[PDB]
RNA sequence: GGAGGUAUGACAA
RNA sequence: GCCUAAGGUGGGAUAGAUGAUUGGGGUGAAGUCGUAACAAGGUAGCCGUAUCGGAAGGUGCGGCUGGAUCACCUCCU
RNA sequence: CGCGGUGCAUUAGCUAGUUGGUGAGGUAACGGCUCACCAAGGCCACGAUGCAUAGCCGACCUGAGAGGGUGAUCGGCCACACUGGGACUGAGACACGGCCCAGACUCCUACGGGAGGCAGCAGUAGGGAAUCUUCGGCAAUGGACGAAAGUCUGACCGAGCAACGCCGCGUGAGUGAAGAAGGUUUUCGGAUCGUAAAACUCUGUUGUUAGAGAAGAACAAGGACGUUAGUAACUGAACGUCCCCUGACGGUAUCUAACCAGAAAGCCACGGCUAACUACGUGCCAGCAGCCGCGGUAAUACGUAGGUGGCAAGCGUUGUCCGGAUUUAUUGGGCGUAAAGCGAGCGCAGGCGGUUUCUUAAGUCUGAUGUGAAAGCCCCCGGCUCAACCGGGGAGGGUCAUUGGAAACUGGGAGACUUGAGUGCAGAAGAGGAGAGUGGAAUUCCAUGUGUAGCGGUGAAAUGCGUAGAUAUAUGGAGGAACACCAGUGGCGAAGGCGGCUCUCUGGUCUGUAACUGACGCUGAGGCUCGAAAGCGUGGGGAGCAAACAGGAUUAGAUACCCUGGUAGUCCACGCCGUAAACGAUGAGUGCUAAGUGUUGGAGGGUUUCCGCCCUUCAGUGCUGCAGCAAACGCAUUAAGCACUCCGCCUGGGGAGUACGACCGCAAGGUUGAAACUCAAAGGAAUUGACGGGGGCCCGCACAAGCGGUGGAGCAUGUGGUUUAAUUCGAAGCAACG
RNA sequence: CUCGUUAAGGAACUCGGCAAAAUGACCCCGUAACUUCGGGAGAAGGGGUGCUGACUUCGGUCAGCCGCAGUGAAUAGGCCC
């Protein structure tokens, strides 16, 4: 089934984060790779690695904690559910927590942040906030 | 609900209604139909004047009048104050408002309007109950 | 130690 | 001469007002009759159905625990 | 022509010149616009058709916004002109103040015949809760006509009435006390009305009077001149510069001066929500009341007086709209117990959908251009003594349109892959289902003997059965129904449900296998199917049990519980019914997320002589429990956690699962499914108490064991009634009555 | 007695629409409540019908003509609640 693997990915991250697990493994796709790389280079994750197996490329994540205890991620949320898909313009780009989080957007340029979108004056499909 | 459901049948609001349906309707003798008109007051003819017993926490003789309206809806109202010039066939003016004592009285009678005499020797809250100044 | 099954009483205050 | 509004006739459809009489419903300080439920409510109760009866309700069938009590098995601590 | 904006499916079919075509006609023009002919097509679940409702919009009110509600004044488009139809004229009508005809309605007649149409401005009647003078002028602005003056103009300018609304100013100001009297209150000392007043000083917004007296006016024509291009040439046309005259409002605005504090403040509320407190009268009466609720002899809740508070030429009240109301949740809610998961499944349509190359570009994003009238909202300016208001300029406003790019994502198309889904190989289990037959136990009945007075039943009895041989006892036979042990929060099935045994046929599930297809899947309205028990139809059957019913009892009564009997029914076959506390009171699917423990069916592995034990793993089936969730109870890899797709369902309680309608049904009745009116609660969970014909433990002249009394007599004393002029008043279960 | 016409009216006659009158054939259209779903139903209610030429693909059809009237006479249901 898996009618929303993006949200499954987000929720698996959330669950592991709540139990304070250290790593994850996911049946990956290119959009998941993009999101993982964005989180890697935005500071919500320590590390990410790839695995190539015949059915589908697995992607494994290594999460981040300020201490043994403190979490860097608090919660995520998909907006394009997809039952109601969220397309937005360069002015309607969200600002997650006045800049303390990040919204993840896909545009003509590619999969990017609200920073780059509101700078370039583009918009697109919103697929995830991150508090 | 899912958004598909909300498109297949949208949110249909909680239907509202009035505390005075008798005032929100009219009557034209030509076509003889209820004309829907939002009227604050009305005229009527008292078809009965009497007293009623109120609900349990209270005990009293509450003065009512059953009235025949301009729009041919017959209505029970309350005669506020102390004393009245009212009888059967006495023309009267009616305003809205419950009387929490009896259930079947959604209306009040107005003083100083028509055949209703102004209240006698009421000096405070005087506009209410409709009696001119003592000079 | 704990779980599943096996006659009438006035009204209001 | 064609077309044709109004009109007449006809059987239907549709919406409403009125209608002897009747049906239950709701409200109304101190009317009557029992006491069905709430405790094991004094026959455990309720749900559906049938039937009965002044009225609550009762009885049978099936189901449930939203069942109180003492006595066994299995389970967990 | 695209797109958009209102309710019902208790409205599912609609149309026949309707849909298209070949001709012809016709219109300013396209075309079924119209006629013939040919064909049978066309619209719709993306809501056609029908019913109801409604002018639409800019805009207005509200709101954080999303949105909601309205469509008054001003502007735009549309439609109408007593109702219906038709044309003429004309550039333009199928014509408000035009024609013809039909109808309704009225009017004047000399009674022969005519005439008319205020939803034009005023105005009348009526309706109504209710909203204007039967005014002046064309001076302005605009329009018709005319060469022009000018004529007309209920358009428009103005004035008038209305506190209907918004804005502004008033209704005097300064000084004036331990504080006049009087009102109210009092703890009788005082307190408050209160610097409020009187008094003295000042002012004249305003008002009264008398004088002065704007702008709005531009003009046009006319009297003069001058320039242009037309001229054979002048009048004349166009253009410029002077003279000339024009105001309903109105002798109003406005300004000046004289005078008087003099002529100018009330409404509601004061228990809490809510700012604001006492006195008197009243006594669940009078009355108050937006909600909670006040009032029953000491009312901050009624009424009055005083006092205070909020507003102020207004105040309050009703009615309507929005908000608060996340109380229809897109923003922005929920369904274990409160409202709600259809009883459950099979599946058409739709909604959603694994990874991935290439492609497109419908969605999406984006540049520029155009338009989105004006007025209005908003920003900056400026004039009205400020303000309202008025004017100028700007800004913004579109799920808007054309063109031009990207394409990451969704979608479209051409493929490719296997994890999902399914097929195949091999195995496992099983009250899985339907049909057929067979069984032992027990009851009931019948037969045969033994044996004889009670058996049965109850809290008590009794009805009953039994001496005609009961009960019971032993041997058989008939008949029906259900399957002791095994049997377990064990198994199967989608649910309901399914337990003896064997056979016939058959379904789903699980495990590995990794051969095969290669996203084929999930959900699934509307439909179809199954569906406890009761119940209905037809025919069999009927052992026991048992509604109804009978009788006995009980009871104040007992239409019941108890007893003895006992009919339908329970059972079989078919056909109907289609409801349940149809419950895990938890929709289905997928994924992720501590652990513990048992258990059912397997598989694999490491041992074990095998058995067995251990470790791993799948599919179920229980308990404990971390995180988290939860209003709590409780849930927790069989979620009620985190998430996503779809379906169903809820929007307070009752009325009411009722009525109306439709469908279904042999009927009973089922499915869908409201409103009027009514309440300010209904409800869930949990807590403390109290209670229990609930349990446990304990105690007390509490019972038991006993002794002696009261109640019966007479008297004393007290009490109740009753009589009395009074029989003083109080005391009323224990806890009043020597 | 058996028949036929009748002005205006039209059941006022009468115990009572008795009797008589009216309808009456064929084609086409259309046809309610209720229902045992078969019916009701020939419901009701309407229209047309003659002659002469063209026309069909043989019945419809068009045009014209005549009369108060075209099942031209006779024979044939009155209906509804
Ligand atoms: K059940
Ligand atoms: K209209
Ligand atoms: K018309
Ligand atoms: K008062
Ligand atoms: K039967
Ligand atoms: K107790
Ligand atoms: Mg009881
Ligand atoms: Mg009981
Ligand atoms: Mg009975
Ligand atoms: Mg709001
Ligand atoms: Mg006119
Ligand atoms: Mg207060
Ligand atoms: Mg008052
Ligand atoms: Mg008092
Ligand atoms: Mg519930
Ligand atoms: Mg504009
Ligand atoms: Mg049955
Ligand atoms: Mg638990
Ligand atoms: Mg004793
Ligand atoms: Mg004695
Ligand atoms: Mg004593
Ligand atoms: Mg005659
Ligand atoms: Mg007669
Ligand atoms: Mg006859
Ligand atoms: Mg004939």
């Amino acid at each position: 089934v898996m009618t929303d693997p993006i949200a499954d990915f987000l929720t698996r991250i959330r669950n592991a984060n709540m139990v304070k697990h250290e790593t994850l493994e996911v049946p990956a796709s290119k959009i998941k790779r993009d999101i993982a790389e964005i989180l890697k280079r935005e500071g919500f994750i320590r590390d990410v690695e790839y695995i190539e197996d015949d059915k589908q490329g697995v992607i494994r994540v290594f999460l981040k904690y300020g201490k043994n205890e403190e979490r860097v991620i608090t919660n995520l949320k998909r907006i394009s559910k997809p039952g109601l898909r969220a397309y937005v313009k360069a002015d309607e780009v969200p600002k997650v927590l006045n800049g303390l989080g990040i919204a993840i957007i896909s545009t003509s340029e590619g999969v990017i942040t609200d920073k780059e979108a509101r700078a370039k004056n583009i918009g697109g499909e919103v697929i995830a906030y991150v508090w | 609900p899912t958004i598909n459901q909300l498109v297949r049948k949208p949110r249909k609001s909680k239907v509202e209604k009035s505390d005075s349906p008798a005032l929100n309707k009219g009557y034209n003798s030509f076509k003889k139909t209820q004309t829907n008109v939002n009227s604050p007051q009305k005229r009527g003819v008292c078809t009965r004047v009497g007293t009623m017993t109120p609900k349990k926490p209270n005990s009293a003789l509450r003065k009512y009048a059953r009235v025949r309206l301009s729009n041919l809806i017959e209505v029970t109202a309350y005669i506020p104050g102390i004393g009245h010039n009212l009888q059967e066939h006495s023309v009267v003016l009616l305003r809205g408002g419950r009387v929490k004592d009896l259930p079947g009285v959604r209306y009040h009678i107005v003083r100083g309007a028509l055949d209703t005499a102004g209240v006698n020797d009421r000096k405070q809250s005087r506009s209410k109950y409709g009696t001119k100044r003592p000079k």
